[PDB]
């Protein structure tokens, strides 16, 4: 009672000592011992007291207390499990509480019910409409009856009140009887340590309740789950006949079927071995599996062939007709039924088998091994490095080793190796290597087990003929005096001392061995671990995963050769004799003495054991107990090392690509070939299989050589059927191991720390787990909130530590609609619901604030009949809190009760822990006052004008206090050493009565959250009737946050929520969808049963994408903005150096040089403290998926992750919107379907702002103790670029100065690399540079959507000739191309001239460049005499000098500059003078100027019934996505139709009249369809004759404007699916449409055509279409369409498009004929052969009439003769020569008022900066035509991209208002497409005005 | 093992009475390497 309950879930082993000496303690009805009752009922028990009136009760209520053969009287404790499951307690008089648990439940769930459904389906609706679907109802109703109506139930609910009534009693016995309840057929023996069962009785110990308990919650939640019609019936049916049979065989034999369940669980591998393509594995591993299955049960006479066979068929029969997730899950709960009891005799006897197996001491492949093992270390120590492998041996036997060791081979060949014995031993005894001890302060801080010393049976236990010890290594190491590593490693070099007594319970030492060990560990997983090859292990998730899945993956083609094992002995199978030379090479390796394998060494002299059966024993016997075997898990690490090393040696030994994993003792393998890629893939997986196959055989035989029993029973080969750490993988996915979570779904919290919110926050991230993987979300929501409402329950109703003294039980019980109210808000912002809906498509948050409150709007608008609540939070009573309370975490709101005692307990134990302290000068690293010190910093850093959580976060994480806090926090936080803290027993009582009661006190603060409270007039409507959630969450923050911080609101963050902004919307087949950003499209792909070749696309996968003076260096960084440098914020910088530098001399440099500038977004993250992490991840579809983001959202910018963050998001969310939709057993029955994320109408964008601000309290923490030209643009670009493939900015104001150098750059690394192999000068040169580019596409997917896009540079390069384009709009090939031209350039360079005088980023890497340009030089400028290659450093030098006095008789060029060829610029770092350089010339500079309409035609597509298809040639770019470059932004040509208009189209209009005119036509009716908002369509009738138009518009959510302000008044003077184009034709020459839509293999608006068809019918007037092939198919799909009944189309390209794919315009029986003529004629059928060059030309002459047109516009000219002829039809603010001056005096008064102003609601300064520079462009704008022409070009390239770069930068100089604020500069350095266009619009009317 | 095959045959061929019999001889048949025979004639056996 007094602290902390002890267990709730048992994670101890359950014996049969315990059972069996409590049961024979009593007198109740052969075991290891007969000694004694009397005398220990007399030694101080009680428990004999106990369990005797527990037999006399017994007695006095059992008929048959002794009588002949005990009739019905069985006392069955061999494990029953039918006998539970008889109606033990089902009296069915249920017990009082559960009753109302199950109305309370059942009650709530009813009232929730109904909101929750619509909810979900208008969320649907928000998506794509009618989400969630599978080719039946699911409902909460559905889900709690299911859970209500399934059997399991009953029986579980009394378990856990038999649990809790045990919790009770041992309460009582901490505190200081027992429990005798009788009832009908039935008794209920109760103690704190028994139960009894009986209506055939038995008893039970406390662990066994733990176990049953767990197991039935186990079966009854899988059977739940299973309930749901998601995997239905089969599963069901599985599961139940499993449970029966393997319950009725556990009866029949005993113990033996817990052997068969391991047995059991690799069962199901073999029906996964239906590999079915390579045969041989289905006879092997099932039949072997079978059989010995058959052998564990038939070795215990239950019958030997019948009742074997039989029982065989019967339990395999749950596994037929399955694919490999179903069988995955069955088998993660095929482990659902408990383990054994334990008894030392069987394990103590095979770890003791573990004994002498046979001297096999095989020194040839042990010797092999050790070689390979030092070359794998020599090679990655290599790598790891700039490289040195400096050994200081091999005298022995090589030269060859001679030569690849003197001239310091970066590389060494394993067929190299496998050629020669004993390559090397460094053995010595003189000093140390590449190693260094006594760091990473983690480890033997961090404590693990202990033994005792040699009288250890005592200490073990009692009962003999002495004294205990109980101690752990983290108090005494906390209280340890002088120690470290170096007397520890002493010890190690020293003494066989009696004083280590191995102890096993997986296994224990004495203190000083341990720490031994610890350190021995960190040493090598610290400095060799770090050697690592064959192994994606690096990291925890990414790295692990990534390469785990991808080894899968090309596994798969478009290598079916996989196997693994998990072994155990492998462990203590290993001998000293076979292990020491990897110990002495290491230990030498590491210099420090006899280190590596000194422990093992001591288990050669001494006993070990895991009570004990004496006569007089107490020392070292000859056997219970072991005499010196191999160990556990001690050193693995070199273990795995020396599994890799056999690994690499057997795949060696058979030549083949293999990739591999290995830890522990467990691996997988998969191999891969050169296998011909074009034959079928059946004999594929065969030569893959044939392959592995003598790879398995060899490997099998080199590791019995090393000594090994390898068998069949640990290994599995197959084609696709990876295993590792449980999880499986097949045919490249990680299956759906979801239903283990399942049984996972426990009823309470962590076993420390008992309290009702983290308890939900782990079933709720078990549950969000279980979203991860298979199930689909809808019932993942609905689970949730069912677990959350009956978790509640069970919590209030019979509280585990029940009192029912306050009124808040009684509250919360009485009506279930609280209940519900209180687990319906996002926990984040109170409540039990921790993120389930938005986290339910993104792992990651960004921030939960603004997404909690986005989850309550969507609630009560969908309708939780809660609508006040939103009010009632908002005026809620803001918290206390504190300075460094907020400091501690962002994203926070200041309530009462936001975090458990859990951490609360944790965070007082590691302080008691640290306050005790002997040690190392750790002694300041504890201070008493810490805290007052985090509230200063606190201070220190929040009380501004403006504020940012996050910077003050990372700021207190990285400064000195940050290193305090992180060790006082990663320490020791388990149960024991819980205790072992808890002995520092003075807390308080106050901190006492605040533990022991917080549930009631949370409970009371949302009783506080009771029916609707007062409610804040003016703020309410102010933020009421939802806007958007960012600005509640704004308001919230600021509100709640007011009482310490008041006025100012913090803000630097709230990314808004996925489910508010985005809303989308699919398409499948036919559809329309919103008004034009983004898409994700699907091909029509089926899973699994063609061929993964046929499979239609190709799999592209797609998942989330020196000292710590590194720290003070992030901190600077961050701290000072990087902008705002004064001398002030940086003297604080130096201070918080002073403050957390603690390592080296400390840092007294002036200026900090070396910390760059990384101020620009918000990129802060953090984590990787691990190993690894074992729930890793689940998808399962999203590989044949094609995302796209060819549609605006970003530009050419700075954002670097700024807007990234939401575009990731936005990818995740596609991805799993499509999963969900395709997520159970499904097939390529969903055709060709695209999602389609329009975005524009989202409520907030919200753009970002920009300022800056001093804070000044001046506080300081205190602690000292140990822890002209500028072609250099060009030259500095190609470089960063080119060192890539080894963005468009920096690459703006440049030319083909770029490509020239990167080409040259690349010729300079690739001709060194040619070694004199002949490349003459530009023949050879071209090819090979050809060969050696058109590879890796990565990067060069990379470098064409960073340079290759749609501004002008494009436009510039192609205009400046440097390449060619010529269906044919590729464009990667282009960017090759690019660099050819630079190196064809080079070469005409080299032809004559040295210049250039190359740089680099020491002189060693010079002297090679050096050596690469005159190697290059003579390779072309040879062709009289060959060279040869010799030494590295000077030989090609003195080759330069010969064949240049050579040639110098020879030559081609001018003389003088050859000798100028005797005759190295410097550099640093590339991104210090790339980017201080590029924002270097952001001064007035106008060098850039170095680069200074009846005019579109026809294509008249086909002839009048033309039947004679061509060569189809239907081939698409962009096969692979880059970043977005097709079409997006061109803003120019918006300046050639300068009106009064909004549409400005009609250009098109009188291109079309043009044409009208070019042919007759029928008499005038002008139909007009459904588009025009004041557009074109005036201008025919403007043209041609008509009266009372036929028109209509789409149906609009809301007449046309500029038509009524064209014809109505000159007349007076004298969307469609099936039935909107029916009322159409309802209402017969010329007709008009357009439209545009997303990825479709299909035509969806033919109904317009066919409503021409039938309304010129009611006669062969021509229409009018817009179009556009962007993606080429779907055009000519259409063109095929029309070529039916219709003759003599034609098609003309208009001049308003960018330059880009144009917006063209084109003038059977039955139409489902013709819709399916053109579909099947997607296999052979295109009609658009020859004319698409003419197209294309055309298109180019095109380009460069609209470049004409803009350098014409620079000018004061006009493209007339028809701008008059449509004003035929159809900003003015005062202009001045001096608006310079005006700009002058208008940023003086507006600096002026910004300097004034700082001397629902809204921010302070950055919307009247944008609209003072926004009215300066439009003063700018007006006044064009007053022009400085430098300036006028200038601004030309920055309203084209490069924007608004402030003019009057420096001139505005003229002191005072300059004195107030110094940044001006960064003020002067501070572009959307609509405002955009609309003042490229606005400059084409101030030029046609005037 | 005979059951094992069973299966296999159960799950991999076509004709129901073709299958009913080579079961009836498989638990006649008793000679592992005959089991291996009518296991390939199985496989190869699916036309
Ligand atoms: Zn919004």
């Amino acid at each position: 009672r007094e602290i902390l309950l002890p267990e709730v879930h048992l994670n101890s082993p359950i014996v049969k000592h315990k059972l069996y000496y409590y049961i024979l303690l009593g007198n109740l009805p052969g075991p290891l011992h007969n000694q004694n009752w009397n005398q220990i009922a007399h030694e101080e028990s009680n428990l004999a007291q106990r369990l005797v009136n527990v037999r006399n009760f017994l007695i006095t209520h059992i008929p048959d207390l002794r009588k002949g053969h005990w009739q019905e009287y069985v006392n069955v404790i061999l494990w029953p499990r039918i006998l539970p499951l008889i109606p033990d307690f089902k009296i069915n008089d249920q017990l009082p509480l559960l009753k109302n648990w199950d109305k309370l439940v059942k009650e709530s769930c009813s009232v929730i019910n109904a909101g929750t459904s619509q909810c979900i389906q208008n969320l649907s609706y928000g998506l794509t409409g009618r989400g969630n679907l599978f080719t039946r109802d699911i409902d909460l109703k559905t889900v709690v009856a299911a859970w209500h109506d399934s059997d399991w139930k009953r029986i579980s609910d009394f378990w856990i009140m038999i649990k809790f009534q045990m919790r009770q009693l041992i309460v009582r016995q901490t505190d200081h009887l027992i429990t005798y309840i009788e009832n009908r057929e039935g008794i209920i023996i109760i103690t704190p340590e028994l139960v009894a069962l009986f209506n055939t009785l038995t008893y039970m110990t406390f662990e066994i309740v733990l176990m049953v308990s767990d197991m039935y919650e186990g079966r009854h939640n899988i059977l739940s789950l299973c309930t749901v019609s998601t995997y239905l019936n089969p599963l069901k049916k599985r599961i139940t006949y499993l449970l029966s049979l393997v319950d009725n065989l556990a009866f029949q034999i005993g113990d033996a079927v817990y052997n068969i369940i391991a047995l059991l669980e690799s069962f199901v591998y073999a029906q996964l071995q239906m590999s079915d393509p390579i045969p041989e594995l289905r006879g092997q591993f099932h039949a072997f599996v079978c059989s010995e299955i058959l052998d564990a049960l038939r070795g215990t006479n239950s019958f030997t062939q019948d009742e074997l066979r039989t029982v065989t068929t019967n339990l395999i029969s749950p596994f037929q007709d399955l694919t490999p997730d179903l069988t995955a899950e069955l088998l993660c709960i095929m482990r659902l039924w408990g383990h054994p009891m334990l008894t030392a005799s069987q394990a103590a006897g095979k770890v003791r088998e573990s004994m002498c197996a046979g001297k096999v001491l095989d020194f040839p492949t042990i010797m092999k091994t050790l070689a390979f093992f030092h070359t794998i270390l020599i090679n990655g120590y290599r790598r790891k490095h700039h490289g040195v492998w400096p050994p200081l041996n091999l005298p022995g036997n090589a030269s060859k080793g001679l030569t690849e060791l003197m001239n310091d081979n970066t590389e060494i060949s394993y067929e190299f190796t496998l050629k020669h014995w004993k390559e090397v031993s460094l053995i010595k005894f003189k000093k140390c290597f590449d190693a260094d001890a006594g760091e990473e302060l983690s480890i033997f801080m961090k404590d693990k087990a202990i033994s005792a010393p040699k009288q250890d049976w005592m200490s073990v236990f009692r009962r003999s003929l002495p004294n205990p010890f109980n101690r752990r290594l983290l108090l005494n190491f906390l209280g340890d005096d002088k120690f470290d590593p170096n007397v520890e490693l002493q010890y190690v070099t020293s003494g066989h001392d009696d004083t280590f007594c191995a102890s096993y319970s997986f296994a224990k030492l004495t203190k000083r061995m341990r720490s031994c060990q610890v350190i021995a560990e960190s040493l090598l997983a610290n400095h060799a671990g770090k050697l690592m090859k064959e192994n994606g292990v690096v990291m925890n998730q990414l790295s692990l995963t990534k390469s785990l899945l991808t080894m899968s993956q090309i596994g798969i083609i478009s290598a079916a050769s996989f196997l693994t094992t998990d072994l155990k002995k492998y462990c203590l199978q290993w001998r000293y004799q076979t292990i020491i030379p990897f110990a002495q090479s290491l230990n030498r390796m590491y210099g420090y003495p006899h280190l590596f394998e000194w422990i093992h060494l001591r288990l050669m002299r001494s006993t070990l054991y895991v009570f004990n059966p004496p006569a007089d024993t107490s020392q070292f016997d000859l056997d219970i107990f072991i005499v010196s075997p191999g160990i556990e898990g001690l050193c693995q690490k070199a273990w795995t090392m020396i599994s890799i090393a056999v690994i690499i040696l057997s795949a060696t030994e058979s030549g083949t690509r293999v990739m591999s994993m290995v830890q522990g003792d467990n691996q997988a393998i998969a191999v891969t070939t050169r296998v011909p890629r074009s034959l079928p893939t059946l004999e594929k997986k065969t030569i893959a299989f044939r392959s592995c196959n003598l790879f398995f055989e060899r490997l099998k035989c080199n590791n019995f050589g090393l000594g090994h029993h390898l068998k069949e029973q640990e290994t599995i080969i197959s084609s696709h059927f990876f295993v590792y750490s449980k999880r499986i993988f097949y045919q490249g996915r990680i299956l759906t191991q979801a239903l283990k979570n399942a049984s996972k779904l426990c009823l309470t919290a962590d076993v420390l720390g008992e309290c009702t919110q983290s308890s939900c926050s782990n079933l709720a991230t078990t549950v969000m787990r279980l979203t991860e993987n298979g199930v689909e979300k809808d019932i993942c929501f609905y689970l949730n909130i069912y677990m959350t409402i009956k978790q509640l329950s069970y919590d209030i109703i019979f509280p585990q530590v029940s009192i029912p003294g306050d009124q808040i039980t009684l509250e919360y019980i009485n009506n279930p609609h609280l209940v519900s109210r209180l687990a319906l808000l996002p926990s984040q912002l109170g409540g039990l619901n921790y993120l389930s809906c938005s986290r339910l498509f993104n792992r990651n948050i960004g921030d939960p604030v603004v997404s909690a409150v986005a989850d309550l709007k969507r609630l009560i608008k969908s309708g939780c009949m809660d609508y006040w609540i939103l009010y009632n939070l908002l005026g809620r009573k803001p918290g206390n809190g504190s300075w460094a309370t907020l400091a501690a975490d962002p994203y926070s709101i200041n309530i009462e009760y936001q975090y458990p005692p859990t951490t609360a307990l944790k965070r007082h134990t590691q302080q008691a822990l640290m306050e005790l302290s002997t040690n190392p000068m750790l002694r300041g690293i504890f201070s008493d006052n810490a805290q007052a010190e985090e509230n200063n910093l606190a201070r220190f850093l929040l009380d501004r004008e403006v504020i940012f959580p996050r910077v003050a976060h990372i700021i207190i994480e990285q400064t000195s206090v940050g290193r305090r806090k992180q060790i006082q926090g990663y320490l020791d936080s388990t149960r024991s050493i819980m205790r072992k803290s808890l002995e520092i027993k003075p807390l308080s009582n106050r901190k006492l009565n605040e533990i022991l009661d917080y549930n009631i006190n949370y409970l009371a603060y949302n009783l506080a959250l009771l029916k609707n409270a007062i409610e804040p007039p003016t703020y309410l409507k102010a933020m009421t009737l939802e806007t958007c959630s960012i600005d509640i969450a704004r308001n919230l923050r600021k509100l709640s946050w007011a009482p310490l911080l008041g006025g100012r609101n913090l803000e630097g963050l709230e990314t808004p929520d996925p489910i508010e902004i985005t809303a989308g919307a699919l398409i499948v087949g036919s559809g329309y969808c919103e008004q034009c950003f983004t898409w994700f499209f699907l091909p029509s792909g089926i899973e699994i049963g063609g061929d993964p070749r046929d499979n239609p696309p190709i799999r592209v996968p797609y998942i989330g994408s020196s000292s710590s003076l590194k720290a003070v260096l992030r901190l600077a960084g961050v701290y000072i903005w990087a902008f705002g440098d004064t001398l002030e914020n940086w003297i604080d910088a130096l201070d918080l150096s002073h403050t957390r530098v603690n390592i080296t001399l400390e840092q007294l440099q002036s200026l900090t040089p070396l910390p760059t500038s990384a101020n620009l977004t918000h990129r802060l993250d953090d984590g990787t403290t691990t190993l690894k992490f074992t729930p890793a991840s689940s998808y399962t579809f999203s590989s044949f998926t094609h995302i796209s983001n060819d549609e605006q959202y970003l530009t050419i910018n700075d954002k670097t992750a700024d807007s990234n963050i939401i575009y990731q998001q936005l990818m995740i969310t596609g991805l799993g919107i499509l999963e969900t939709w395709n997520n159970p057993p499904i097939n390529r029955t969903f055709e060709e379907s695209t999602l389609h994320l329009h975005t524009g109408a989202s409520c907030c964008v919200r753009p970002v702002d920009s300022c800056i601000l001093s804070e000044a309290l001046t506080v300081k923490p205190h602690i000292t103790v140990p822890y002209g030209k500028l072609t250099l643009l060009s030259q500095f670009t190609a470089r960063q670029i080119i060192n890539a493939i080894t963005i468009s900015e920096c690459m703006y104001t440049k030319l083909d100065e770029l490509f020239m150098y990167c080409g040259w750059e690349l010729l300079l690394e690739l001709s060194y690399q040619m070694y004199y192999l002949r490349v003459v000068g530009w023949s050879n040169i071209v090819d090979y540079s050809y060969m050696i580019l058109r590879r890796i596409p990565g990067a060069a997917l990379n470098n064409l959507a960073s340079t290759l896009s749609h501004p002008k540079l494009f436009r510039r390069a192609i205009n400046l000739d440097i390449v060619a384009p010529l269906a044919s709009l590729d464009y990667i090939k282009m960017s090759v191309d690019a660099i050819l031209w630079g190196c064809k350039r080079v070469i005409n360079v080299l032809s004559n001239g040295g210049d250039l005088e190359l740089v680099v980023t020491d002189r060693s890497m010079n002297l090679i460049a050096r050596k690469l340009t005159l190697l290059s030089l003579i390779h072309h400028n040879g062709l009289e005499l060959p060279k040869i290659k010799g030494f590295s450093p000077d030989e090609k030098c003195f080759a330069l000098t010969e064949f240049l006095r050579k040639v110098v008789n020879s030559g081609l060029s001018s003389i003088e500059n050859l000798s100028n060829f005797m005759y190295a610029a410097f550099a640093s770092n590339n991104y210090y003078l790339t980017r201080k350089l590029l924002n270097s010339i952001r001064d007035t500079e106008s060098g850039q100027v170095a680069v200074t309409c009846t005019n579109d035609y026809i294509i008249w597509i086909i002839e009048s019934n033309a039947n004679l298809e061509k060569y189809p040639i239907p081939n698409s770019p962009e096969d692979d996505s880059n970043f977005h470059n097709f079409k997006l932004n061109a803003p120019s040509h918006h300046t050639l139709r300068p009106l009064g208009l909004s549409s400005t189209a009609w250009y098109k209009g009188i291109s079309c009249c043009r044409y009208l005119e070019r042919l007759k036509l029928p008499q005038g009716d002008h139909l007009y369809i459904a588009e025009g908002s004041g557009a074109s369509m005036t201008i025919i009738e403007y043209l041609f004759p008509g009266r009372k138009i036929y028109y209509n518009s789409l149906f609009s959510s809301g007449m046309p404007t500029q038509f009524i302000e064209s014809v109505p008044y000159k007349l007076w003077q004298a969307i469609g699916m099936t039935a909107c184009v029916e009322f159409i034709i309802n209402r017969c020459s010329l007709v008009h449409v357009d439209l545009e839509s997303s990825a479709s293999l299909n035509q969806q608006c033919l109904s317009k055509p066919i409503i021409n068809a039938i309304i010129t019918a009611t006669p062969h007037g021509v229409l009018i279409l817009k179009y556009s092939w962007l993606p080429f198919t779907r055009f000519s799909t259409l063109i095929t369409f029309l070529w039916c009944y219709f003759e003599r189309i034609t098609v003309l390209r208009s001049t308003y498009s960018d330059p880009a794919n144009h917006e063209v315009y084109l003038i059977t029986v039955s139409q489902a004929t013709g819709m399916a003529m053109t579909l099947t004629d997607q296999g052979f059928t295109l009609i658009s052969p020859e004319r698409i060059n003419q197209y294309w030309d055309g298109h180019l002459k095109q380009e460069r009439i609209v470049a004409e047109a803009i350098d014409k516009v620079v000018l004061g000219e006009n493209a007339l003769f028809n701008s008059s002829d449509n004003e035929l039809i159809l900003e003015p603010v005062a202009t001045f020569i001096e608006f310079e001056q005006l700009i002058c005096t208008m940023l003086t008064t507006h600096l002026k008022e910004i300097i004034d102003i700082t001397r629902g609601l809204l921010g302070k300064i950055s919307t009247i900066v944008r609209l003072l520079t926004e009215r300066i462009l439009n003063h700018t704008i007006r006044n064009w035509l007053i022009l400085p022409p430098s300036l006028r070009m200038i601004v030309k390239q920055d309203l084209e991209f490069g924007i608004f770069r402030i003019t009057s930068i420096l001139n505005s100089d003229r002191l005072i208002a300059q004195l107030t604020a110094g940044y001006i500069r960064k003020l002067i350095e501070g572009l959307t497409r609509p405002i955009q266009k609309q003042i490229w619009k606005a400059l084409g009317c101030v030029v046609y005005c005037h | 093992l005979k059951i094992t095959l069973e299966q296999l045959a159960k799950d991999c061929i076509s004709k129901p009475k073709m299958r009913e019999e080579y079961l009836l001889k498989i638990n006649q048949a008793s000679s592992e390497a005959q089991l291996i025979d009518l296991k390939k004639a199985i496989i190869r056996s699916a036309i």
